[PDB]
C-alpha cells in the first residue's frame, strides 16, 4: 500500500518548483513538440513546393 | 439481428453502380469515346471571368 | 426516430413500478429489445441521410454509435447487478434511472439535426454521469474526480455555445443540412482563429486531447463499473462525432490550425503508451490506453481525408467495445480481491482458465491483431497519415510496438506466473461474468465480417 | 392465474406499447412534409389509375 | 486497516522524524536513506539499492517466490522495472565497458 | 508519468486556477463588517463614476 | 424588438381582440401535454414531500394539479402565438414600406460564380 | 458464361496445346482427373441440376433502377436549396459510377497480368495504357476535395484548372 | 472442372475441421492428437495432387473467391495465389508437420494439456498456410501476425516459468519492430500503386523506389531473425522441442525469406536494396555460425545453425537468385 501510494498520490504534495525540475519539465514537455513541428512543417513545405512546380509524378495516386 | 444485418437490402446501391459503369464502359468503348473525361461539367455551361490583364 | 426514443422513456415507469426482486430482469430484457429495434438504423444509403423529421436524422456515422449506445445498457446492468446487492430498492431504481437517462440523452444527441440541440443534449449527458460517479463510487477521491470531470468539460464547452449563437446570427441557421449545403470558406483572420478555437476546444477536451486529459484517469478509476463502461465506450466518442460534424465550416483554416493538435497527438500517443508500461493500477492502465487510441482518432479527424474518416469511425467503435471488455475484466478481478493493484493477484490462469481465455482475446483485440476492426481503423488512419507526410510512419510504428508490449504486459502480470499463496478467496467464475465477456467479444468478431457497417458515411 | 399474475406482469406491456406509439408518432410527422410528394424532378411520375399518392 | 500515520509523508528534516520514518518502513535508522530533497516528489520514501530482483537469493523461502519478495519488507521505488521479466543488473563475467568496446 | 502528467500538466491548468480563485475569494470575502470602510469605498466609487464615465 | 410602446395596445390585456383571428392551439398540442406532465410531476412531488404513497395518495389533488397546469398552459400558448404573429406582421409591413432598404438581389448561377478552391493535402 | 458481358470483360481466345505423349509410361495426372471427375463432378452436377429445376419451377424478376437527368450545379442559383440538393445527389451518383469504372479497368489490368505469365510486361501494354488514362481523368476530377467534398468544390477545382489552361494557352499563343 | 483450384482450396479447408471439433466430445478424449495427425496426413496426400499437375504442365492460378469490401477505387477480396511457390511449399510443410505431430504424440505423452498443444500446432499450421497462399498484402499480414501470435502462445507453453514468458515477449517485440516495416510497405503501395493486390503492384512498378523495398527488407529481417533482430530466435528455445522443430526451425522462420521471394520482380530492379540484403545475410550467417561454434546447449546450437542458414538464404536473395532461395528453404 505504501509503495502504490508513494508512486501515485504522494507525488504532487512533495513537488517543489526548482531550477532542475523547471528545466527538465520545459525540455521534456516542450522540446519534442517543436522538434516534430519543425520536421513535419519542413517536409510539407517541400512537398507543397514540389506540387506547385508540378514535378512530383503523382500518377496512380487515387486514394488519400 | 446478425442475420437481419447480413440480408439488408442494397440501399447503398453498389450493384446498381456496377451495372451503370458496365453500360457506360460498353458504350464508350463501342463508339471510341475516351472512357472517363477529365472535366466533370462540360465547359459550355461555365462562364469564366475575363481577366484582360 | 421516436420508435427508439419512446420505449427508452417507457423504461423509467417500468423500472419504478417493477417488483423489488424483478428490476434487473425487466430492465435487461427490455433494453435488449430496444437494441434489437435500433438495429434497423443500420440500413443506410449512399445518398444524403435518413431525415426522419425536422428534429432528428440518422447517418452511417450516427447509426453504429446509436447501436453501440443501445447495446451497452444491458451489459452495464449485468455488470452492476453484483456490487449493488446490499442496496435498498429505491436507490437501485435510482441507479437504473440514471443509466436510462444517460442512454436517452446519448440517443438524442447522436440524431439531433440542430447544433444547439446537440449542444444541449451533449451537456445533459454530464449530470447522470456526475451523479453516478460521486454517489456510487467507492473511494474518497470520487468527489475530486467528479469535480475534474465537470469543470474541464464546461471550461471547453462554454465558449462553443458562444460561437454557436454567433454563427446563427451570421448564417441564419444551425441546421446541419443547411450548414453543409451553404458552407463558405473561413478567411485567415484573428477573429476566425478564435472562432475555430471555440468550435474545436470543447470536442478536444472530451476526446481527450493530450495535455487536457488529466480528468480521464481520475474519473475512470474512481467510477463504478457501469460508469467506467459508459465513459470509455460512448462518452469519449461524443467529441469525435462533434469534430466530424463541425469541421465542415472550418475550412480552409484547418489546413494550418491543426498543426499544434496534430503534434500534441502524434507525440502524445507515444507518452501515454509509455505511461502504460509503468502503471500499478489496472484501471489506470486501461484509461491511458484509451487516451492513446483517442489520440489516433484525433489525428484521423484533423487529417480530413476519406480514409482518415473511415478509419476514425471504425476505431471509435472497436475501441468502445474493447475498452468496455477490459474494464469488465478488471472489475471481475477487483470484486474478488478488493485491491485494484496489478501485482497482488497473480497466476490467475491456473485458477480461472476460461476467464484467462477472455483476457487473451481482449488483449489481442486491444493489440490490433488482423483482421480485427481495431486494426482496420488503425491501418486506414496510418495510410492516410502516411499520405499526409511519410515521416509520420515513424511515430505510428513506434506506437504499434509499444501498444503490444503493454497489452501483453497486462496479460502476463495477472494471468501467468505463480499464484499468490495467501489469496484463498478466488471463487469460480459465475455465469453472469462469462456471459458478459461473451456478449462483449462476439459482436467484434461478427463486425469484422461486415466492416462496411462501421466505416462511416464516406464508404 | 388470470387477474392475479396481471397485477405483477402488467409492467411488461409498457415498452412494447411505447414502441407502437413511437411508430404511430413517426407516421404523423411524415404527413406534414408532403409538400413535394410526386413533385421532385427526379421522381416526378404520372399517377396510376387507382393511385392517389405515390408514397404514404 | 492502515492508519493515516502509516502512509508516506514529506521529506524528513530532523533526526526524530527521520527515526520515525525508519520505523514506519520497518528498517533500521542507520539503513534508512531517503531520496535527495530535490523537486521531484519522492518525499518520505526510502532509497533502496538499485539491484534487480534476479540477483536476490533463489534458495531462500520467499513469501512470493516468483517475485522474490517478503511480506512487509520495503519495496524498491522501481520494483516493476526489475521483476525478472525486465531489465536486470546482475554481475556479468566480463566488465560492462569491455563488452561495449568489443561489440562496438 | 511523474514530471509531465503528475506534476506540470497538473500545475498549469487546474492547480493554478484553484490557487488564483481561492486567493481572490479570500481577498473579496475578508471584510470586517464595519460600515466605516464600506461607505468610504462607496464615496470612492461615486467619485470614480462621476469623473470617469463622462 | 421592444413592442411595449406599439401603437394601439391596451395596457393590461392578456389577449387582445385581434388575437381571435388566429387558429387556437389544439387540445392535443405537444406543449399542452408537456404542461400536463409538469402538473403530474408537481403532484408526485407534493405526495413525496408530505410522506404519502407517491403514485396513489391523492387522486383528486393530482387531477387538480394536471388540470390547472393545462388550463394556464393553453392560455399562455395562445398569448405566445399571438405575440409571434405580431412580430411577423410588423416585419413584413416594414419590409414592404421600405423597399430601398431591402433590394431584390440579382440572382446568379454557380456556373458564373468564381469560388476559390482549397485542396486538402 | 452469359452472367457477364464479354466486351466489358474481354478475354483472349485461350488456345491450349494438345497432349503429345512421348513415352509409354502412363501419367498419374490423367487417371487422377478421371477419378476426380467420377467422384466429384458428377454428384455436384446432379445436385446443381436438381436445384436449377427447382429454381425453374419458381421464376421471378428484379429490375435495374433508371435515374432521370436533373440540372447540375452549374445551373443552380446561389441560395436555391432544392436545385442544389438535386444536383448534389446527381453528382454523388456520378462519383460512385466513376469509382466503379476505375474498378472495372483495374480488374482488367490484374487479370491481364495474371494471364500473360512471364511476358506480362509486353503483353499487357493496352491495359496499362487504359488504366493510365482513366486514372489521370479520375485524379483530375476528384483528387484533393477532402472528406467534406461536394459538387461546388468540384466545380471550383474545374474552374481553376480551366483558368490555368486558358492562361497557359494565351501565353503560348502570344509567345 | 479443372480440379486444381478445388484441390488447392480443399487442402486448406480440411485443415480446419479439427479446430471446429475442438468443442466436440473428441477434444475431451485421448484420441484427439491422433485425429489431428490423421487430418494432417490426409491433407498432405491431397495437396500432393496439384503439385503433380504443376509438374506435368506448369499450372498456375489465382482464386479471388470472396469479396470482402470496397473502399471507393480499392477492392479487397479473399484471394489465393496457387503458383509454383505455394504448390511446392504446402506439401513440404504438411509432410514436416505430420512428422512433428507423430513425434509429439510420444514426446508430450505425460503433458496434461496435450490436446490443447496439438490444437495450437494446427492453428499455427493454418496461419502459415494463410501466409504462404495469400495474394494481397492484407491477407499476407493476417498470416504474418497469426504465426507470431501462435509463436508467442507456444513459446510460453509453461506459463509458470518466468523465462518462457520473457522469451515470448521478446519474440513479440522483435517481430513488432519488423511489423513497422511491413506497415510502411503497405501504406506506400496503397498510396502509390492504389493496390494491395500483387498483380497491380507488379504492373505499376517497373522501377521500384527505395522506400517500399526497404520496408519489406525490414519486415524480412524481423521475421527471419537477421543480425539486427537476431536474438529472439535463440531465446525461442524455451518452448517444447516439437515447437522448436516446427516453428522456429524450418517453417515459420523462413517467412521473411518467403516475403522477399514473393516480391522478387520489384527486387531485381533495385541495386541498393539488393546490396543491403546481401550484406545483411552475410553478416547474419557469419555471426550466428561464430556464436554456435562454442555453445553447450544442443538446442541452442541447432537454433544458431537455423539462423545462419537463414542468413545464407538472404545472401542468395541478394545475388538475384530467388528460386535458389526457395529450393534451399
Ligand atoms: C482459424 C480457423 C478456425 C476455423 C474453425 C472455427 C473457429 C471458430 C472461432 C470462433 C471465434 C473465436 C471465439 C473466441 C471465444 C472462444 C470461447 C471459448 O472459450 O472457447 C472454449 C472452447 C472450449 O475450450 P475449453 O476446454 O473450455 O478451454 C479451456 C481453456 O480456456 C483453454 O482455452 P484455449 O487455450 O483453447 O483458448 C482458445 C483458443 C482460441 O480462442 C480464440 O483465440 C478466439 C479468438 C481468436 C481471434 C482473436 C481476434 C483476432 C481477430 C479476429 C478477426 C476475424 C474474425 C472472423 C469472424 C469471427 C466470427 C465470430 O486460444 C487460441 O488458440 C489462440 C487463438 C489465436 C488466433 C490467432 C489467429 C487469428 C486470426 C486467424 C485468421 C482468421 C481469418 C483468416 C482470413 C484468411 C483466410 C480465410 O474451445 C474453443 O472453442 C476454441 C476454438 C478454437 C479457436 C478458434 C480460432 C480460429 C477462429 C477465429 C475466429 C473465427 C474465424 C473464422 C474464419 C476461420 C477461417
Ligand atoms: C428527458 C428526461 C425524460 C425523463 C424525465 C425525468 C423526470 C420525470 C419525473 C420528475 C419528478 C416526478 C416524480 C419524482 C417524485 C419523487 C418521488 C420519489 O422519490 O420516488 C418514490 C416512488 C417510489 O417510492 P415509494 O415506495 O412510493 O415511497 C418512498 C418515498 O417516496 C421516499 O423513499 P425513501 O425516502 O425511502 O428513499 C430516499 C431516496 C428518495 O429520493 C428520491 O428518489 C427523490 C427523487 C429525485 C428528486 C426529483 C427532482 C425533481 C425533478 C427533476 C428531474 C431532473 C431531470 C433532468 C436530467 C438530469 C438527471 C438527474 O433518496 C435517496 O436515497 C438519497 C440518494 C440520492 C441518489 C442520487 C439523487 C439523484 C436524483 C436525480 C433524479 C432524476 C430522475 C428521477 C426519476 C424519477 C425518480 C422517482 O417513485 C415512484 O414510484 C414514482 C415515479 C413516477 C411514477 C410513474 C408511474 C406512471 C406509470 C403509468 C403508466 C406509464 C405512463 C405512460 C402512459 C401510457 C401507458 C398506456
Ligand atoms: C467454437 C468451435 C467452432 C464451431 C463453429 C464452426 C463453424 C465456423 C463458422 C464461424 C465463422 C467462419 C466464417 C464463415 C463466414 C460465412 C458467413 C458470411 O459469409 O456472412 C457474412 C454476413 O455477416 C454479417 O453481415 C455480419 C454480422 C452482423 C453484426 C451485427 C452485430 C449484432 C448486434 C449486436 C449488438 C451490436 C454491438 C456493436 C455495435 C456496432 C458476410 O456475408 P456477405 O457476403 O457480405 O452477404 C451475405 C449474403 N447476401 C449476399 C445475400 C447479402
Ligand atoms: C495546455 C495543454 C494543451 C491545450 C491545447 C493547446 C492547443 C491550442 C494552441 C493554439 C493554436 C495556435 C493559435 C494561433 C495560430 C495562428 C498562427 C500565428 O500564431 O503564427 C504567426 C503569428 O505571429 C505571432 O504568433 C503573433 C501572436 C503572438 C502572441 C500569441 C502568444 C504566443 C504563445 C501563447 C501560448 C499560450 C497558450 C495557452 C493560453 C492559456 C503567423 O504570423 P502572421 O502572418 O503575422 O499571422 C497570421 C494570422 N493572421 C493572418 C490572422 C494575421
Ligand atoms: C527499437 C526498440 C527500442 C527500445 C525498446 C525498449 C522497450 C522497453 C520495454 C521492454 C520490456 C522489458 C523487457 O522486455 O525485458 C528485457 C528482456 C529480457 O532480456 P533477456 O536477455 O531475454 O533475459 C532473459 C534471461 N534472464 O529482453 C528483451 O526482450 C528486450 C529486447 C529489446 C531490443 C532492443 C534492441 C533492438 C535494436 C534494433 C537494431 C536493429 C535495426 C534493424 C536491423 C535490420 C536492418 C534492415
Ligand atoms: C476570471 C474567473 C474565471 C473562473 C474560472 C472558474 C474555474 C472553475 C473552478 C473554480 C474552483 C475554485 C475553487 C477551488 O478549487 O478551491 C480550491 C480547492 C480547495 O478545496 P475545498 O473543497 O474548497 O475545501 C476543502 C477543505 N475544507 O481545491 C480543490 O478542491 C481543487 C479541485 C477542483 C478543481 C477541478 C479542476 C478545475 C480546473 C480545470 C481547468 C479548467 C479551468 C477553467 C478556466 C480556465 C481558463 C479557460
Ligand atoms: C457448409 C455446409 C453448407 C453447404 C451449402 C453451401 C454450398 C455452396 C453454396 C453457397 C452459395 C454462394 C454464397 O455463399 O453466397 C456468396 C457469398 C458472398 O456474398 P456476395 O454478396 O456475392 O459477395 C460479398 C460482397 N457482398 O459467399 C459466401 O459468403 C461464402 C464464401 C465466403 C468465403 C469464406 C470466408 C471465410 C473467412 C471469413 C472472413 C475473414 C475476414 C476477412 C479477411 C479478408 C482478407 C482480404
Ligand atoms: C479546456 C479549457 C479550454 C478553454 C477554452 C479555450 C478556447 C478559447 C476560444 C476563444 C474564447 C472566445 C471565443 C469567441 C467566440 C466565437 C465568436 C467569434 O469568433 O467572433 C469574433 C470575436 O472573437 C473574439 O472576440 C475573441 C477574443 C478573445 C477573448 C476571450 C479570450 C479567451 C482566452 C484566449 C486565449 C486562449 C485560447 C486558446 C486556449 C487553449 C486551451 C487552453 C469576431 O467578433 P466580431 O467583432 O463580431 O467580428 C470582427 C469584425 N468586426
Amino acid at each position: 500500500i505504501r509503495w502504490t501510494y508513494a508512486r501515485s498520490a504522494n507525488i504532487y504534495p512533495n513537488f517543489r518548483p526548482t531550477p532542475k525540475t523547471s528545466l527538465l519539465g520545459a525540455l521534456f514537455g516542450i522540446g519534442p513538440l517543436f522538434f516534430w513541428y519543425y520536421v513535419f512543417k519542413t517536409d510539407r513545405d517541400k512537398k507543397e513546393k514540389l506540387i506547385q512546380e508540378g514535378k512530383l509524378d503523382q500518377t496512380f495516386n487515387i486514394s488519400y | 439481428g446478425s442475420t437481419f444485418v447480413a440480408y439488408l437490402p442494397d440501399y447503398r446501391m453498389q450493384e446498381w453502380a456496377r451495372r451503370e459503369a458496365e453500360r457506360l464502359v460498353k458504350y464508350r468503348e463501342a463508339n471510341g469515346l475516351p472512357l472517363m473525361e477529365s472535366n466533370c461539367f462540360d465547359p459550355n455551361k461555365i462562364q469564366l471571368p475575363e481577366d484582360e490583364d | 426516430m421516436l420508435k427508439i426514443i419512446i420505449p427508452t422513456t417507457m423504461l423509467l415507469p417500468m423500472t419504478w413500478m417493477s417488483k423489488h426482486n424483478m428490476i434487473w430482469i425487466n430492465a435487461t430484457v427490455h433494453s435488449l429489445l430496444i437494441s434489437l429495434i435500433s438495429l434497423s438504423l443500420l440500413n443506410q444509403l449512399g445518398e444524403n441521410s435518413l431525415n426522419f423529421s425536422l428534429t432528428f436524422f440518422s447517418d452511417s456515422l450516427s447509426a453504429p454509435l446509436l447501436v453501440l449506445t443501445t447495446w451497452l445498457l444491458p451489459l452495464m446492468l449485468m455488470a452492476s447487478q453484483s456490487h449493488l446487492s446490499k442496496e435498498t430498492t429505491t436507490r437501485k431504481k435510482l441507479y437504473i434511472t440514471m443509466l436510462i437517462l444517460l442512454q436517452l440523452f446519448l440517443i438524442m444527441t447522436f440524431t439531433a439535426t440542430e447544433l444547439i440541440l446537440f449542444y444541449i443534449l451533449f451537456e445533459a449527458t454530464l449530470v447522470p454521469t456526475l451523479i453516478i460517479i460521486t454517489r456510487w463510487g467507492n473511494q474518497t477521491e470520487r468527489l475530486n474526480a467528479g469535480l475534474y470531470f465537470l469543470f474541464y468539460t464546461l471550461a471547453g464547452s462554454l465558449p462553443l455555445l458562444v460561437a454557436l449563437v454567433y454563427i446563427q446570427n451570421t448564417t441564419g441557421s444551425l441546421n446541419f443540412l443547411i450548414i453543409h449545403y451553404w458552407s463558405h470558406p473561413l478567411s485567415n483572420s484573428w477573429s476566425n482563429i478564435f472562432m475555430w478555437l471555440a468550435c474545436i476546444m470543447a470536442f478536444m477536451v472530451k476526446m481527450p486531447l493530450y495535455g487536457l486529459h488529466l480528468w480521464l484517469p481520475k474519473a475512470h478509476v474512481e467510477a463504478p463499473i457501469a460508469g467506467s463502461m459508459v465513459l470509455a465506450a460512448v462518452l469519449l466518442k461524443l467529441g469525435g462525432y462533434g469534430m466530424m460534424r463541425i469541421t465542415t465550416i472550418l475550412n480552409p483554416l484547418t489546413n494550418y490550425m491543426a498543426y499544434p493538435f496534430l503534434m500534441l497527438s502524434m507525440w502524445g500517443m507515444i507518452m501515454t503508451s509509455s505511461i502504460c508500461l509503468r502503471q500499478t493500477d489496472l484501471k489506470s492502465l486501461i484509461a491511458y490506453s484509451s487516451v492513446s487510441h483517442m489520440a489516433l482518432v484525433i489525428v484521423a479527424i484533423m487529417i480530413q481525408t476519406p480514409w482518415s474518416f473511415m478509419g476514425a469511425t471504425a476505431l471509435m467503435i472497436a475501441h468502445g467495445l474493447t475498452s468496455s471488455m477490459l474494464f469488465c475484466l478488471a472489475n471481475t478481478n477487483y470484486e474478488r480481491v478488493h485491491s485494484r493493484t496489478m501485482i497482488l493477484a497473480r497466476g490467475l490462469q491456473t485458477l480461472l482458465p476460461l476467464m484467462a481465455t477472455w483476457w487473451l482475446v481482449a488483449s489481442l483485440t486491444n493489440l490490433a491483431l488482423p483482421p480485427s476492426i481495431n486494426l482496420i481503423g488503425e491501418l486506414f488512419i496510418i495510410t492516410a497519415s502516411f499520405s499526409w507526410s511519410n515521416i509520420t510512419i515513424i511515430l505510428m510504428g513506434m506506437n504499434m510496438m509499444i501498444t503490444a508490449l503493454y497489452s501483453l504486459y497486462m496479460l502476463i502480470t495477472t494471468q501467468r506466473g505463480k499464484y499468490t499463496h495467501h489469496i484463498n478467496n478466488i471463487k469460480p467464475s459465475f455465469t453472469r461474468e462469462n456471459a458478459l465477456m461473451a456478449l462483449h467479444i462476439l459482436p467484434l468478431l461478427l463486425l469484422t465480417l461486415n466492416p462496411k457497417m462501421i466505416l462511416g458515411p464516406l464508404y | 392465474n388470470v387477474l392475479q399474475i396481471v397485477r405483477d406482469h402488467w409492467v411488461h406491456i409498457l415498452v412494447p406499447v411505447g414502441f407502437v406509439f413511437g411508430c404511430y408518432l413517426d407516421r404523423r410527422s411524415d404527413e406534414k412534409l408532403t409538400a413535394f410528394r410526386n413533385k421532385s424532378l427526379l421522381f416526378k411520375r404520372e399517377l396510376r389509375p387507382n393511385e392517389e399518392v405515390t408514397w404514404k | 486497516h492502515v492508519t493515516k500515520d502509516m502512509f508516506p509523508g514529506p521529506y524528513p528534516k530532523t533526526p526524530e522524524e527521520r527515526a520515525a520514518a525508519a520505523k514506519k518502513y520497518n528498517m533500521r535508522v542507520e539503513d534508512y536513506e531517503p531520496y535527495p530533497d530535490d523537486g521531484m516528489g519522492y518525499g518520505d520514501y526510502p532509497k533502496l539499492p538499485d539491484r534487480s530482483q534476479q540477483e536476490r537469493d533463489p534458495w531462500y523461502d520467499w513469501d512470493h517466490p516468483d517475485l522474490r519478495l517478503n511480506w512487509g519488507e520495503p519495496i524498491h521505488w522501481d520494483l516493476d522495472m526489475y521483476i525478472r521479466n525486465r531489465v536486470d543488473t546482475s554481475p556479468t563475467p566480463v566488465s560492462w565497458n569491455t563488452m561495449c568496446k568489443h561489440l562496438f | 508519468s511523474s514530471l509531465l502528467d503528475l506534476i506540470w500538466l497538473e500545475t498549469i491548468l487546474p492547480k493554478t486556477t484553484s490557487f488564483i480563485q481561492m486567493k481572490m475569494s479570500i481577498m473579496v470575502s475578508n471584510q470586517k463588517g464595519l460600515i466605516k470602510l464600506y461607505f468610504l469605498s462607496f464615496l470612492i466609487t461615486i467619485m470614480i463614476s462621476m469623473t470617469l464615465f463622462n | 424588438t421592444m413592442m411595449s410602446g406599439r401603437p394601439g395596445r391596451v395596457p393590461l390585456q392578456f389577449l387582445p381582440n385581434e388575437a381571435r383571428s388566429l387558429p387556437p392551439p389544439k387540445l392535443t398540442d405537444p406543449r399542452l401535454v408537456y404542461m400536463g406532465f409538469l402538473g403530474y410531476c408537481s403532484g408526485l412531488i407534493d405526495n413525496a414531500i408530505r410522506r404519502r404513497p407517491v403514485v396513489s395518495a391523492g387522486l383528486h389533488r393530482q387531477l387538480l394539479y394536471v388540470t390547472s397546469f393545462v388550463f394556464f398552459g393553453y392560455y399562455l400558448l395562445k398569448r405566445q402565438d399571438y405575440m409571434y404573429a405580431l412580430r411577423d406582421h410588423d416585419m413584413f409591413a416594414y419590409v414592404k414600406s421600405h423597399p430601398e432598404d431591402f433590394p431584390e438581389k440579382d440572382k446568379k448561377t454557380y456556373g458564373e460564380i468564381l469560388e476559390e478552391f482549397h485542396p486538402v493535402r | 458464361p452469359d452472367s457477364w458481358d464479354k466486351d466489358v470483360y474481354p478475354e483472349p481466345p485461350r488456345r491450349t496445346p494438345a497432349p503429345a505423349p512421348q513415352t509409354s509410361l502412363p501419367n498419374p495426372v490423367t487417371y487422377l482427373t478421371k477419378i476426380f471427375d467420377l467422384l466429384v463432378d458428377r454428384p455436384v452436377t446432379l445436385a446443381r441440376e436438381f436445384i436449377e429445376q427447382q429454381h425453374a419451377k419458381n421464376r421471378y424478376y428484379y429490375y435495374h433502377r433508371e435515374f432521370r437527368r436533373v440540372p447540375d450545379i452549374t445551373e443552380c442559383e446561389e441560395k436555391d436549396i432544392l436545385c442544389m440538393f438535386e444536383a448534389e445527389m446527381q453528382w454523388r451518383r456520378d462519383y460512385k459510377v466513376d469509382q466503379e469504372i476505375v474498378n472495372i479497368i483495374q480488374e482488367r489490368l490484374k487479370a491481364c497480368q495474371q494471364r500473360e505469365g512471364e511476358s506480362y510486361r509486353q503483353n499487357c501494354a493496352k491495359e496499362l495504357e487504359q488504366f493510365t488514362q482513366v486514372s489521370k481523368a479520375f485524379q483530375d476530377r476528384y483528387s484533393d476535395l477532402g472528406a467534406h467534398y461536394s459538387a461546388r468544390k468540384c466545380l471550383a477545382k474545374q474552374k481553376q484548372r480551366m483558368l490555368a489552361e486558358r492562361k497557359a494557352a494565351k501565353e503560348a499563343a502570344a509567345a | 472442372m479443372n480440379p486444381f483450384a478445388s484441390l488447392t482450396l480443399t487442402t486448406l479447408t480440411i485443415l480446419t475441421i479439427p479446430i471446429m471439433m475442438s468443442n466436440s466430445n473428441i477434444y475431451k478424449t485421448n484420441l484427439y492428437p491422433n485425429y489431428v495427425k490423421t487430418t494432417v496426413s490426409y491433407a498432405f496426400t491431397l495437396s500432393l495432387v496439384p503439385l503433380l499437375m504443376f509438374m506435368h504442365t506448369g499450372q498456375e492460378m489465382i482464386i479471388s473467391n470472396w469479396h470482402w469490401m470496397t473502399l471507393q477505387t480499392v477492392e479487397l477480396s479473399l484471394s489465393f495465389k496457387m503458383d509454383y511457390f505455394s504448390v511446392m511449399f504446402i506439401p513440404v510443410a504438411l509432410f514436416v508437420t505430420w512428422s512433428i505431430m507423430e513425434f509429439s504424440m510420444w514426446y508430450m505423452h505425460s503433458d496434461p494439456f496435450i490436446n490443447r498443444f496439438f490444437k495450437y500446432l494446427l492453428l499455427f499450421l493454418i496461419t502459415m498456410m494463410i501466409l504462404v497462399t495469400a495474394n494481397n498484402l492484407f491477407q499476407l499480414f493476417i498470416g504474418w501476425e497469426g504465426v507470431g501470435i501462435m509463436s508467442f502462445l507456444l513459446i510460453g507453453w509453461w506459463h509458470g516459468r518466468t523465462d518462457a514468458n520473457t522469451a515470448a515477449l521478446q519474440a513479440i517485440l522483435y517481430n513488432r519492430i519488423g511489423d513497422i516495416g511491413f506497415v510502411l510497405s503497405m501504406a506506400w503501395f496503397l498510396t502509390h500503386s492504389n493496390a494491395w493486390d500483387l498483380q497491380q503492384i507488379f504492373m505499376l512498378n517497373n522501377e521500384c523506389p527505395n522506400m517500399p523495398l526497404i520496408g519489406l527488407l525490414l519486415a524480412a529481417a524481423g521475421k527471419s531473425a537477421q543480425f539486427g533482430l537476431h536474438p529472439w530466435l535463440p531465446s525461442a528455445m524455451e518452448g517444447p522441442t516439437p515447437v522448436s522443430a516446427l516453428l522456429h526451425s524450418s517453417t515459420m522462420v523462413v517467412a521473411g525469406v518467403f516475403l522477399l521471394i514473393r516480391f522478387y520482380p520489384l527486387m531485381e530492379t533495385n541495386k541498393l536494396v539488393q546490396t543491403m540484403t546481401l550484406c545483411l545475410g552475410a553478416i547474419t550467417t557469419l555471426f550466428t555460425a561464430l556464436c554456435a561454434i562454442t555453445q553447450n546447449d544442443i538446442k541452442k546450437i541447432v537454433a544458431f545453425s537455423t539462423s545462419s542458414q537463414l542468413g545464407l538464404m538472404m545472401v542468395t536473395i541478394g545475388i538475384n537468385q530467388p528460386h535458389l532461395a526457395f529450393l534451399h528453404i
